[PDB]
């Protein structure tokens, strides 16, 4: 049973870093060499400051960088070395073209298997751990055995990443499962059981899980579409709170506390954002209606469709409060980031629910604690974003003689605001618009105060 | 034909023998009735637009949709043909150079009005393709010109002087034009120097007969009214 | 605070009876009585063979009746009596006017509402256990303020059941949670406390959520939905599987091991079945119809649309397989309950299953080893079952000369059939519909026997 020895890993994103560093830090025995075209990244990688940001991961790197773990722009040469070879580089949506707007572009996968078989000879693992569309597996078998050589022997496996981005060394260490995916038969079986060896190091035989390639590819798509799925469910049930006197949270809670169902990813709120539920759930779709399968494509999107009505639906509630009329009304935006604690702003529902208000010709003032000036700016860029947009430099600053204040993302901080003195401040009648239900608990304090305080899933 | 045509790429029929046996029938008789990727020229969509615009003019829309009929097929026709390219190269064609070869509307004339090759061109370039463009007749400026609105020609948009220089390094080549030439071309040669998997795309039927030679070459050859 | 001493419940069905046998086992102090206009129910109970069959009631029953557990058709003294009211009647679907076949009629509760009012004074708390739509407990009150008397304070509860048919009492004893709503006014809250005080006798107190009244109603309707959709889910991706090649099986283990996804109901199928799943579902698109949330509507509408595809494509499957020819084939049905272990066919996909071949005209030969005879000739009518149903004494005369085995029902005993022998007595090509998955491990053997066979979620 072959043994791996020399790891190359093409990416050098938040997949490939840690993953690899972990891999390095776990297996001294073997030598991982973390490849990308960028030299920004590389050279930053081995220097003292890391180009991203992981909890547990700088104590990680210093500790293998120099004996096991190595970070190059020699791409070719960690290939050559290398007994496995990660193919971790992204694969973004399709901006025009057949599937414009869905479909996942597969031209930089395409470009790893050309310089894979080109720079490379003998025995080697070629595994996809990057978020592929399914059947991209076929995509790679087809540029190896056009482009075939004597004595050449790639092995295509699928290895999908499950870490979410903020907590990827604790994913990593200890997973709720590792997935590895090969062809179902003799020489695809020795490969995925060289993988498998790899995690074995620190991972528990229990906790990985052997597929066919082609269903590790879609679990990965599936995965989190029944994620996406979830909160768009409970946000559907949100608007119907509204509707019945209900509370969404009361909901959430009593549903989740069946073992079947669980307690986890049932918190409504303004819309799911991030870079890959969106982006994952429209690229299962359009593989439905590659496929011909219309009624699962349809299904599907619905989660989607779902939470885009979750924004549209709360931008119109600030819309008609306010007469529906916005024009030149002072509005504040607390939150910009997608989540808390983070300066990620793929996908937030700030950038949706500031345009629709952009289009009723609002003077929004937005504050965020983390989140860079300049990529607001570039988040609300198609002249438009200069006459409408200031970015307030603390909340108050923001609330300052504002019509409403609209809260998009859950930061810690919001909560301990001196609501008496942003009141004080604010025209009348004055709004709250609460889109992550941080303010619960705080209601009747609002309202003597002089609030009109209104949130998701709870009726008015 | 080129309805059926489809139909013979999903049943495992052959439409060139298809178009034969209905041929031989003296009552449909047997001209007009080779599949292609699609009719071009300055008068059959014209006049069947015009015929269309009559019909509903006069409130006869079953009329003109009966007709409409007629040119939405050859829309689908072209459509079908360029996607068959697209997803043969995995649904990604960005920097990818691309031969056009022919881009007349049909062989032996330096026409191009309504030409198929100007279609089938654009859904490539709208992939972000580099194709490569030879024509032995059509003039250089009318192939520019034919695929303008700008900067998208300019970036997308080579036109080869010769077939070879087209293919160099191509990852397919698109036949659109029935040039008899095209028949005759060292598809030896065209290989060697072509990224692999190499494929031949020909939308006109002009290689078959050829088919087992350019397998045994090492092509990827697919066709119209032919089932993969 | 005040203690519930008596308790009379109306409806002996499978939720009345349990919980209240349970309640009095745990509750000696508590006279609970049962009552039921069905005088066949009652005096069932009260016999030593009872109504309906649940592992452990039959002790539970014997344990009380006579002491604090009594059934009686007296339902106007059971309810002068009692401290609490447990409403339990059930509430069928709509079969005409507006919302027919999706709406709950009220019927029955509406009449259980002005039968209390006329029998009852004083203090009584009503508690609505029994399914209801959202805002049912909005039309209790509104009888009960119309019908008023001095000295009558009724307050109404909503406290829903969560017991699967089959594990009642398991459910009773140790239930994930137990829901209780009521007013958020003071006599609302001293209502739900007594109720409590209730299931404190045997329910941990960290396992008794608290809501309003209307988040409790919308939970229990929820609760089904989020299940059921589950459920699609999972098909609509099987549907992906048998177009990519990927496995459905191997699917659902890669996603539930997700702790935030969890491992439950995520098993591909023909299509969900029972008398809740799509009553709930359709009762909640109603709904949110009705509320005017279309959005909403069309969301949780999937959930049924994509049962009814996965149900209509594994029929077409069957057909297509048979060159769309079934007249006077012969077809085994093996399963006609809609789940193993039981006598229910309530929604069974097998009804669907087998009308669909009816309508090719068919020669089905049904076999299940608990469900009635004379309960399939119902579910199949409206003639065309004289024609067309033979129900078959054991598997083997149903398998005789057929063209194809279906399997609906994931009875055990069918993975234990002698293939051999049903082979040979077989029209070839045989075909083994499996829409269950489970001949999953069997599918080598039956290939060489010289089966043809195809399953949910697996490629051709």
């Amino acid at each position: 049973m072959f043994e791996i020895k020399k790891i190359c890993c093409i990416g050098a994103g938040y997949v490939g870093g840690p993953t690899c560093s972990v891999i390095a830090h776990m297996c001294p025995e073997i030598r991982v060499t973390v490849v990308d075209v960028n030299e920004s990244r590389i050279n930053a990688w081995n220097s003292p400051t890391l180009p991203i940001y992981e909890p547990g991961l700088k104590e990680v790197v210093e500790s293998c960088r120099g004996k096991n773990l190595f970070f190059s722009t020699n791409i070719d040469d960690a290939i050559k070395e290398a007994d496995l070879v990660f193919i971790s580089v992204n694969t973004p949506t399709k901006t025009y073209g057949m599937g414009k707007g869905r479909a996942a572009d597969l031209k930089y996968i395409e470009a790893c298997a050309r310089r894979i078989v080109q720079n490379s000879n003998g025995y080697k693992i070629v595994t996809e751990k990057s978020t592929v569309p399914v059947r991209a597996a076929e995509s790679i078998r087809r540029i190896f055995d056009a482009n075939t050589k004597p004595n050449l022997n790639l092995q295509v496996l699928s290895n999908p990443e499950f870490l979410a981005e903020g907590t990827a060394i604790k994913d990593l260490k200890n997973p709720d499962r590792v997935l590895i995916g090969g062809d179902e038969t003799p020489e695809g079986q020795r490969a995925v059981q060289a993988l498998c060896a790899v995690y074995e190091h620190w991972v528990p035989r229990e906790k990985i899980l052997t597929t066919n390639t082609w269903s590790s590819e879609l679990s990965k798509l599936a995965a989190n579409a029944f994620l996406a799925q979830r909160i768009s469910s409970i946000n559907s049930i949100s608007a119907l709170c509204e509707a019945t006197g209900a509370d969404v949270e009361e909901v959430a809670t009593a549903i989740g506390m069946d073992q079947r169902i669980g307690n986890k990813f049932l918190k409504a709120s303004v819309g799911f954002g991030g870079s890959c539920f969106q982006k994952d759930v429209l690229n299962l779709v359009y593989l439905c209606e590659a496929l011909n399968l219309p009624e699962v494509a349809r299904y599907w999107q619905q989660v989607i469709d779902m939470n885009d009505y979750q924004r549209r639906r709360f931008a119109s509630r600030i819309i008609d409060s306010l007469f529906n009329t916005v024009t030149d009304k002072k509005i504040a935006i607390l939150g910009f980031a997608f989540k808390k604690d983070t300066g990620d702003t793929r996908e937030s529902s700030s950038i949706y629910i500031s345009k629709y208000l952009m289009d009723e010709g609002a003077h929004l003032h937005i504050y965020d604690p983390k989140v860079p000036r300049e990529q607001i700016v570039v988040d609300l860029s198609h002249d438009q974003v200069s006459r409408l947009v200031t970015i307030s430099k603390d909340p108050y600053e923001a609330c300052d003689g504002a019509h409403a204040v609209v809260i998009c993302t859950e930061w810690d901080m919001f909560k301990e605001l001196d609501y008496e003195r942003i009141h004080k401040k604010m025209l009348k009648p004055a709004f709250i618009f609460d889109g992550r239900r941080v303010l619960d608990g705080l209601h009747n304090e609002l309202q003597t105060i002089g609030f009109q305080i209104e949130t998701i899933g709870k009726k008015v | 034909i080129n309805s059926i045509s489809a139909l013979c790429e999903a049943t495992g029929a052959d439409v060139e023998e298809v178009a034969t046996a209905i041929g031989m029938d003296q009552r449909i008789g047997n001209k007009f009735l080779k599949a292609s990727v699609g009719f071009g020229g300055s008068c059959f969509q014209k006049d069947v637009l015009n015929l269309v615009y009559l019909c509903e003019a006069l409130n006869l829309p079953e009329v003109a949709r009966y007709w409409q009929q007629v040119i939405d097929m050859n829309d689908y026709q072209r459509r079908r043909f360029a996607s068959r390219i697209i997803d043969s190269l995995f649904n990604t064609v960005t920097d990818k150079k691309i031969a056009i070869l022919g881009f007349a509307f049909k062989k032996d004339t330096g026409d191009t009005r309504e030409s198929s090759s100007i279609y089938i061109s654009k859904y490539l370039m709208d992939e972000g393709a580099h194709l490569h463009i030879y024509d032995p007749k059509v003039p250089r400026e009318q192939i520019v010109v034919d695929l303008s609105h700008d900067d998208q020609v300019s970036r997308l948009v080579t036109i080869s002087k010769d077939p070879y220089e087209a293919c160099d390094g191509a990852h397919a080549v698109v036949i659109c034009t029935e040039w008899d030439m095209f028949k005759e071309l060292d598809y030896e040669r065209i290989h060697k120097k072509m990224l692999k998997p190499a494929f031949i795309f020909d939308g006109r039927r002009v290689l078959d007969g050829l088919h087992n030679e350019l397998q045994t070459i090492g092509f990827q050859i697919e066709t119209i009214g032919k089932k993969v």
